[PDB]
């Protein structure tokens, strides 16, 4: 329970922050390139 | 002890991930001051 | 006080930007989360010295 | 009428609770379905793009 717990927090959290960079990049395309090294400092 | 080391790896995650969110939530409290 | 109007622009961005790297980085790797985020509230803390002169 | 300055502090400070809420909505959700979820946040961030 606790794995699949984790598992599924995972998967919420990286949707979570995809979409955030998709919004980010499209409503503010002045930062996106900082947002992409950002998932390279991430991912 | 594989079933061991596995169990104990497992559960040393469960409560890391238990600490961190009371620690998210006991900087929240306090920092709540500072808002 | 152009200059400082900027300054309080970009710095609202770039705290933007450090709640969303921040963020990503509970994401990922929290257990290091600390290390960045009273940099974020420095940040916010600047902007109470940003709102000091201001006044 | 109401000062803009006040204005701005009741902003800043509507802007830090809201933070404040979607990230405690993050801790205590993650792992509620995944749809309902992702449209709720996209809520969030609609809601903080706006107040930015």
């Amino acid at each position: 329970r606790s794995n699949q717990y984790q598992r599924g927090k995972m998967h919420g959290l990286k949707q979570l922050r995809d979409s955030l960079a998709d919004k980010i990049v499209d409503e503010f395309p002045e930062l996106k390139e900082p947002v992409e090294d950002i998932i390279k400092r991430t991912s | 002890h594989v079933l061991i080391d596995l169990l104990n790896w497992f559960r040393t995650t469960n409560m890391n991930v238990n600490n961190c969110i009371w620690a998210l939530k006991s900087s929240l409290n306090s920092m709540t001051n500072a808002k | 006080y152009q200059y400082k109007i900027q300054e309080l622009r970009k710095l609202l961005k770039s705290l933007l930007l450090n709640y969303l790297e921040l963020i990503g980085v509970l994401s990922i790797n929290p257990d290091m989360y600390e290390r960045k985020v009273e940099n974020i509230r420095t940040i916010l803390v600047n902007i109470h010295h940003l709102l000091n002169e201001y006044r | 009428m109401t000062d803009r300055l006040t204005q701005l502090q009741i902003c800043l400070d509507q802007m830090t609770e809201q933070f404040c809420a979607t990230l405690n909505y993050i801790d205590k959700n993650h792992g509620v379905p995944p749809e309902e979820f992702s449209n709720t946040i996209d809520e969030l961030s609609t809601d903080i793009i706006l107040k930015t």
